[PDB]
RNA sequence: CGGAGAGGUA
DNA sequence: GGGCTAATGACGGCGAATACCC
DNA sequence: GGGTATTCGCCGTGTACCTCTCCTAGCCC
């Protein structure tokens, strides 16, 4: 469904611990949002996979 | 913002309309246009009132719909709720789970 | 030969190259993909590639009945054996050298390694950018460096009898034929008795062993430069060009005909004593051309719709999905097979399967043709196909015979294990 | 006792190996691939003869493939007071 | 052609190690040119120039003059690696395979020079009929 | 913890120093015990300074999980793995050769441990990732095998120390119990002939008639060493030690080019093959499927014997 | 389903498409893989070269078929030959060394 | 009739060099050159040929005398 | 008919 | 007409290209 | 110091078939 989307990054990991976190604004229509973490407790914003 | 290199609207739109668009030398005007394009679009962003309504919910709103826009409340909501689930407060969405 | 292993790989020299072909093709002629007559003489002649059609006539206009089997030329066929058809190959000799790119683009650029200096140097010169001494002036001068046009012409009026320097393929030509590869292992060897460095050494020791690797390939350098260019068959490259708005990629073939364009037209200018500049740029998008021919990997791959697969060239050619088409997937389907589902015969031995009554009679319709044609039930293979659709008795003993003991392969449709 | 058991370099069937269980025996060395040093090819003496036959392998039949055929075919198969406490031996002997 | 022919040959300047070329990795081939040029003067190079007509043949005598240079070079380290086993050298195998000791070694270069001098003598003698 | 920390507590490594009833230090060799246990991580220290103890006493204890270690995961990911030879989990060192040891510049990068040889090469260190389970001492006499980071070994140190039989004798194990844990049974000649596939490459550590280090085939290096005996002149040499190449890696490392046009990146193999002017036997069998002739095997390779048992006898 | 002749396709000669004539099996590399873990050598050799794809071959060998004797002779691997004129093609010399 | 191939195993321990043999001799009692030394019983050549082979009458040294044969007959 | 995209079966 | 014509709701590896503690 | 530890684009795809579509494209005469 089109809204927030709270997830788990394992994959972004890199061969390390402490699964990290993403939240991800899907439209209806549009562009979508990404706003993740990174292993250093670093928020970062990707607006679709850029 | 440590890691931020901008302080100001008009670098922050440079950098953002040279990263959606590669090349293309930048033009304040253009980088407004796009991001008004991206998040602020009547006719091509919707969230629709299913998506208004569950993105409320995920930000536990009290209210039940709204614009079906993007708005700086909207983000400052969720950059606030993500906080909170790294702080080991917050819930993470199901992947599959049919709500 | 017999069918043996231990096979040799080699650069092959000019001479057998020629040894190869028979004749070189006049004027490049190639069906429009609209248009699908094989036009003669061009990518598609019965002389030198072998008869397209056999037992016809084929110059793309005539198809007079006359040369059915027999060697005469009428309008510039010959006519052979499916056997001559395969071997016989094509040739252009080239007026100038031209250089193979894969040596080029390859990170171990072999002629770069070889010559000792960095790609970019050898990729100048072919690409007719920057001018190279080929062993011209020394006093002052330096006997193998890159120069500018400017440097080219300071060094002219500096020294033009002890001084020269080409363009393109010809430098790297006049370069490789000037080593004595001998000479120059004789002496590295003989000074690694005599050096006491470590990193020289390794220099030495390395060098010795790329000359000492193309004296035992006994290949000349001189050949890995394209002298002369050997030329395929027509029909032993993908072709197949579809009816209506899709077509399918057949890039070999109009490479063939630009290479040959390019070649004509530099014969052309060098027959009528062209000034340098053009006939240079000639030069330019020849080997331009032959390059593109050679790979359009090298010149830099992509993605084409509908088909997950690159546009065609000789060395993707070379090898496509999972690897050469013939030998693996795709896709390898064989007749005189047969596929059905399984039931279980509790009375069989164990040498022994249950095969449908049908599935016997269209496995083995060669088979009972010639048991039938033997036992003179039928006189030819007409009778034969009308004996075995009736379905009459007879036929039931012939399959009898014909696999008395005749023994079929079952396989599983994953076999993970031999016995499968 | 130092009497010989089994000639030089003599297959290990059936009766060999009954001989060798009876004359128990903690190890034995044995001729591998591995220590083998045929070149562009492999002793048969060095590899056995385990395969749909009884008899010693001959020259030829890729054990290679038979090899990789017979690690494929079980992997669909594959599916995804003791140690660190005490060690307490559970028969009696030296 | 010229009964004397002024040249460099035997000098003192030509005794250097080769470190000038023509390219990038620096090592042996367009020095052994350097080489034997240095043991000749200008000289040498309009006489050579007017006795062999056509560029290419006075190209293709250059390189019969860096063979010369080449074959008396080896001769030169050869006899030099047997001097050495005479006067007493045990081989070192080393990661580039076989070499003298060190205190028996000489330079390839020295060698190089020595033997360009005495082939530019040597086409000197030839210059002066 | 034994895992990187400050750059002022990670030049210095806690030891506990036992010395006997007379003050004096006292080492035992022939023992990973010499006296002094360099402490790992989260080693609590029982015994304080001048603390008199009895000979049976505890010096520093470690908690453990008694049972519960992950060093294998199972299944046919770990056979592909081990097959692979992958890294489990980082590697844990063994005793990279026998001799005395000791510690060099701790935690410069990661930590550094000498291995002094007493008739080797005195500088032998080498590198210790603060994330193993550090068992190492300074004095102690160690000998090649013995295990200096516990923890799960890759196969690529067990080849390069313990000889080629012992890694066989790994790889054969793991892969046999995996398999029994399915219940199924494997002889394990299968797996010898697919290790001696896999370590069919081997570097040079001497030099001899190749490079210092390159790859090149074990059997190339056995027949110019037997070459090199063969003749007075010896070139050099040689010495080498086999590598384990991955299952992917080794495929392309096939002497062949006909195996690589097929299945890797062609035409710089094409052009190696040409410039080199590669003489391939043709040994591979799928090669003489993809050149079109019959296979050397079986039928195949006793027609093509007899050919050769025909040719020069025509 | 089950074929000795019928339907032939280009660029790959292989029995394909169809539903009066259904082509023939895929003899895939699992296939090849089976009858090279046996001694299996010459089935290999039919499976791929003469019932397979070469033209003349599978005419010329159903001809031999027909006359009364299953007859099939090695001599030059077609496939072979047209992979060699490739390579030659390319200013590369194959020799036909034997060992 | 035999199809098994347990005789011709012990006769020819390769048992594989057997099957080219094996083949030869059926090659050429297919297509004239040669005639069957065993009563046909419809069979296929090959298994003819088997029964040839498993009763020790077709051994290498044989079949290879017996062509060397032939061709001397053939150019003569 | 050459290769990719999709449903279904085993 | 047509004849020429030179990415997120996959997944994993992998070399190149950076990222970072002592 | 230097090895992780990220980022930065490309690319591969069990087995066999049943059906379907979709395939070098630009372009001056």
């Amino acid at each position: 469904s089109p809204g927030v989307f709270f997830d788990s990054d394992k994959g972004k990991t890199h061969s390390s611990g402490k699964v990290l976190y993403n939240a991800r604004i899907i439209p209806y229509r549009g562009s979508w949002l990404d706003f993740e973490f990174d292993p250093k407790d670093n928020l970062f914003v990707r607006i679709d996979r850029r | 913002l440590r890691v931020d290199p901008t302080n100001d609207r008009l670098s922050a739109l440079v950098e953002i309309y040279r990263m959606m668009r590669p090349g293309e030398p930048p033009t304040r005007e253009a980088a407004e246009s796009l991001f008004e394009n991206l998040f602020f679009s009547e006719d091509r962003y919707d969230l629709s009132a299913v998506g208004r309504m569950k993105f409320n919910r995920s930000l536990l709103r009290e209210e039940i719909e709204g614009s079906g826009i993007l708005s700086k409340d909207d983000i400052i909501d969720v950059m606030k709720k993500l906080i909170d689930i790294r702080n080991g407060k917050g819930e993470v969405d199901d992947i599959d789970h049919l709500g | 030969t017999e069918e043996f292993d231990a096979i040799k790989i080699a650069l092959a020299s000019p001479d057998m190259i020629r040894s190869w072909s028979f004749g070189e093709v006049k004027k490049p002629e190639t069906i429009n993909y609209r248009t699908f007559k094989p036009e003669r003489d061009g990518l598609f002649c019965a002389r030198i590639f072998g008869p397209v059609k056999d037992y016809e006539c084929l110059c793309g206009k005539y198809k007079r009945l006359k040369h059915r089997g027999v060697i005469c030329e009428k309008c510039g066929v010959e006519v052979t054996q499916t056997k001559v058809r395969r071997e016989r190959m094509g040739h252009i000799e080239l007026a100038s050298p031209t250089a193979h790119i894969w040596f080029l683009k390859s990170l171990p650029s072999r002629i770069g390694l070889l010559l000792d200096m960095p790609l970019r140097d050898i990729e100048r010169v072919l690409y007719f950018e920057s001018y190279v001494v080929i062993e011209g002036g020394m006093t002052n001068l330096e006997r193998q460096q890159i120069l500018t046009e400017e440097q080219y012409l300071d060094a002219l009026e500096e020294f033009g009898d002890e001084f020269d320097a080409k363009m393109g393929a010809e430098a790297i030509q006049a370069l490789l034929k000037s080593m004595d590869l001998e000479q120059e292992c004789e002496q590295l060897r003989e000074e690694l008795n005599e050096t006491n460095s470590e990193t020289k050494r390794k220099k030495l020791t390395k060098r010795i062993k790329l000359l000492e690797a193309f004296v035992q390939s006994g290949n000349k350098p001189e050949w890995m430069i394209l002298t002369v260019l050997p030329v395929l068959p027509p029909d032993l490259r993908p072709l197949v060009p579809l009816d209506g708005g899709r077509f399918a990629t057949s890039d070999l073939n109009d490479l063939y005909r630009r290479v040959i364009n390019r070649n004509n037209r530099l014969k052309r200018l060098l027959d009528l004593a062209a000034p340098d500049i053009i006939v240079r740029n000639e030069k330019r998008m020849l080997q331009e051309a032959v390059d593109a021919l050679l790979d359009n990997g090298r010149r830099g791959r992509a993605i084409t719709g509908s088909n997950k697969r690159p546009l065609k060239s000789l060395a993707d050619m070379i090898k496509g999905k999972q690897g050469r088409f013939r030998q693996n997937l795709l896709g390898k389907r064989v007749d005189y097979s047969g596929r059905s589902v399984i039931t279980v015969g509790p009375y069989l031995r164990l040498h022994q399967c249950g095969l449908p009554k049908k599935m016997a009679l269209e496995l083995f319709k060669p088979f009972i043709y010639g048991k039938l044609e033997l036992r003179g039930l039928a006189t030819t293979i007409k009778a034969a196909k009308k004996m075995v659709e009736r379905e009459e008795a007879v036929v039931w003993d012939i399959l009898d015979e014909v696999i008395r003991e005749h023994p079929v392969l079952l396989n599983r449709a994953p076999t993970l294990h031999r016995l499968g | 006792t130092a009497d010989i058991l089994v000639p030089r370099n003599t297959l290990l069937h059936e009766q060999w190996c009954d001989l060798l269980e009876e004359n128990s025996v903690d190890a034995v060395k044995v001729r591998s691939v591995v220590s083998c040093d045929t070149d562009f090819g492999v002793c048969a003496h060095c590899y056995g003869r385990d395969l749909a036959r009884g008899h010693i392998i001959n020259k030829g039949e890729a054990i290679g493939v038979i090899a990789a055929q017979s690690i494929g075919e079980p992997g669909t198969q594959l599916t995804m007071a003791a140690a660190e406490s005490s060690i307490q031996v559970k028969n009696k002997g030296s | 052609m010229t009964k004397i022919t002024v040249n460099y040959t035997v000098d003192v300047k030509d005794i250097q190690p080769k470190h000038v070329r023509s390219e990038s990795n620096p090592q042996n081939q367009n020095k052994i040119r350097r080489a034997w040029v240095l043991s000749l003067s200008d000289n040498a190079m309009e006489v050579i120039q007017n006795k062999i007509k056509s560029a290419p043949a006075r190209h293709a005598y250059y390189e019969a003059i860096d063979r010369e240079v080449s074959n008396k070079w080896i001769e030169l380290m050869r006899k030099h690696t047997t001097e050495s086993l005479n006067a007493g050298a045990k081989f070192i195998m080393t990661s580039c395979g076989e070499r003298l000791e060190d205190d028996y070694c000489g330079n390839a270069d020295e060698r190089l020079i020595v033997a360009a001098q005495i082939v530019a003598e040597t086409i000197a003698a030839d210059f002066n009929r | 913890d034994s895992a990187e920390r400050t750059a002022g507590g990670k030049d210095l490594r806690p030891a506990l120093k036992i010395v006997d009833a007379q003050g004096n230090d006292v080492l035992i060799p022939g023992t990973d015990m010499p006296a002094q246990y360099f402490l790992p991580g989260k080693a609590i220290v029982q015994l304080e300074d001048g603390v008199q103890i009895s000979s049976g006493d505890t010096l520093a204890r470690i908690p453990q999980e008694s049972g519960g270690t992950k060093d294998i995961t199972g299944g046919l990911p770990r056979v592909a793995d081990l097959f692979e030879a992958r890294r489990p989990k980082e590697p844990a060192i063994l005793a990279e050769i026998s001799g005395i040891v000791s510690f060099g510049k701790e935690t410069k990068g990661k930590r550094r441990l000498v291995i002094t040889p007493v008739d080797g090469s005195d500088p032998y260190e080498e590198m210790i990732p603060k994330w193993r389970q550090l068992n190492v001492f300074e004095g102690e006499r160690v000998e090649r095998g013995d295990v200096i980071s516990d923890g799960p070994e890759a196969p690529h140190d067990i080849l390069r120390l313990r000889g080629v039989h012992a890694v066989t004798r790994y790889i054969v194990n793991e892969v046999q119990d995996v398999y029994r844990l399915q219940g199924v049974k494997i002889n394990d000649k299968h797996i010898e002939v697919i290790v001696r596939q896999m370590l069919r490459k081997a570097t040079i550590v001497n030099a001899g008639s190749s490079d210092f280090l390159e790859g090149e085939q074990v059997e190339y290096s056995r027949v110019k060493i037997a070459n090199r005996e063969l003749e007075a002149n010896g070139k050099v040499g040689a010495t080498y030690s086999r590598d384990l190449l991955g299952i992917t890696k080794a495929s392309l490392a096939t002497e062949s080019f006909i195996s690589a046009a097929s299945f890797q990146e062609t035409t710089r193999v094409l052009t190696e093959a040409a410039v080199a002017g590669k003489r391939d036997e043709l040994r591979g069998l799928k090669e003489n499927v993809i050149v079109g002739r019959l296979i050397p095997a079986g039928t195949g390779y006793a027609y093509h014997q007899d050919r050769m048992r025909r040719r020069a006898a025509g | 389903h089950a074929r000795s002749t019928g339907s032939y396709s280009l660029v790959t000669q292989q029995p394909l498409g169809g539903k009066a004539q259904f082509g023939g099996q895929r003899f895939g590399e699992m296939e090849v893989w089976a009858l090279e873990a046996y001694g299996a050598a010459y089935t290999l050799q039919e499976m791929l070269t003469v019932k397979s794809d070469d033209v003349n071959g599978r005419t010329k060998m159903y001809k031999n078929i027909v006359d009364g004797n299953h007859q099939m002779e090695p001599g030059m691997p077609e496939s072979f030959n047209v992979l060699l004129k490739e390579i030659r093609s390319l200013g590369i010399n194959i020799e036909l060394e034997d060992e | 009739a035999r199809v098994t191939v347990q005789d011709a195993v012990e006769k020819i321990g390769n048992r594989f060099d057997l099957v080219l043999v094996a083949a030869r001799r059926a090659r050429q009692m297919q297509v004239g050159g040669k005639d069957p030394l065993v009563p046909e019983e419809n069979d296929k050549t090959t298994v003819i040929a088997l029964r040839e082979i498993e009763e020790g009458l077709i051994n290498n040294q044989i079949l290879d005398v017996r062509e060397r044969q032939e061709q001397q007959e053939q150019e003569a």
